[PDB]
């Protein structure tokens, strides 16, 4: 457990993951603004568009990300932004983060035009992922791993990505062997969510369609990262 | 194409 190139890799990552990026002025709106279907949708859109920026800074600070091809850098961001967002919001609901305003953030999601088809699996996912009792470390490394996935569509040089991913998947497993000897199936539970996150990625395009046909806004940035025509 | 992501990556 714990090599020197791994202990270094982690504290650079947990440094980036803790760079308090979402301004309080913005996130406070989850609390103070009115609770209507329209206002709930704008606030959620505002959170997401700010988070897309937080993710792009975080992904920048990932080891060797800037050594990759420029066309590949976009492909990873476009493919992973949604999964990164499910993960951060999950951390909000599970660890009851004070800047997330969990209960109220849940009320807004639950009344913002999203159909039941997507809401049930969503919070089912949130419920189950929280029962793993993930530590902040486990949350960070999953994000980086989700962002550095070579399986994404439109990716050219996949081996170059897999090279950056491998070190993290290794670090994460060591952490499980160290902090969780009582159950070694913990690494597989963590990796299991990568596939669950994919099912949502696939569904997410439909959610946006439903909104779009209802004259819903989004932002120039969200539209870029998610190819909203 | 995809200019804002480019811009944010180089900022
Ligand atoms: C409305 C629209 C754009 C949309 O479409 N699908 C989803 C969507 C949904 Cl409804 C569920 C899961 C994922 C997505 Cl993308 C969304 C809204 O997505 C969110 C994105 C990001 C946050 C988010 C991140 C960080 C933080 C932090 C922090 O860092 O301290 C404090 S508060 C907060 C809030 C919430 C919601």
């Amino acid at each position: 457990e714990l090599t020197p190139d791994q202990q270094t890799l982690l504290h650079f990552i947990m440094d980036s993951y803790n760079k308090q990026r979402m301004p309080q002025e913005i996130t406070n709106k989850i609390l103070k603004e009115e609770f209507s279907a329209e206002e709930n949708f704008l606030i959620l859109t505002e959170m997401a568009t700010n988070h897309v920026q937080v993710l792009v800074e975080f992904t920048k600070k990932l080891p060797g990300f800037q050594t990759l091809d420029h066309e590949d850098q976009i492909a990873l961001l476009k493919g992973s932004a949604v999964e990164a967002m499910f993960l951060r919001s999950a951390e909000i609901f599970n660890k009851k983060l004070p800047s997330g305003h969990s209960d109220l953030l849940e009320e807004r999601i639950r009344n913002s035009g999203i159909s039941d088809e997507y809401i049930t699996p969503m919070f089912s996912f949130y419920k189950s992922i929280g029962e793993l009792k993930m530590t902040q470390e486990e949350y960070a490394l999953l994000t980086a791993i989700v962002i550095l996935s070579p399986d994404r569509q439109y990716i050219k040089d996949r081996e170059a990505v897999e090279k950056l991913q491998e070190p993290l998947l290794d670090v994460l497993q060591k952490l499980c062997k160290i902090h969780q000897p009582e159950n070694p199936q913990h690494f597989a539970c963590l990796l299991g969510r990568l596939t669950e996150l994919r099912t949502f990625n696939h569904h997410h395009a439909e959610m946006l369609m439903s909104w779009r046909v209802n004259d819903h806004k989004f932002t120039p940035l969200l539209c870029e990262i998610w190819d909203v025509q | 194409d995809h200019q804002l992501l480019r811009y944010l990556l180089d900022k």
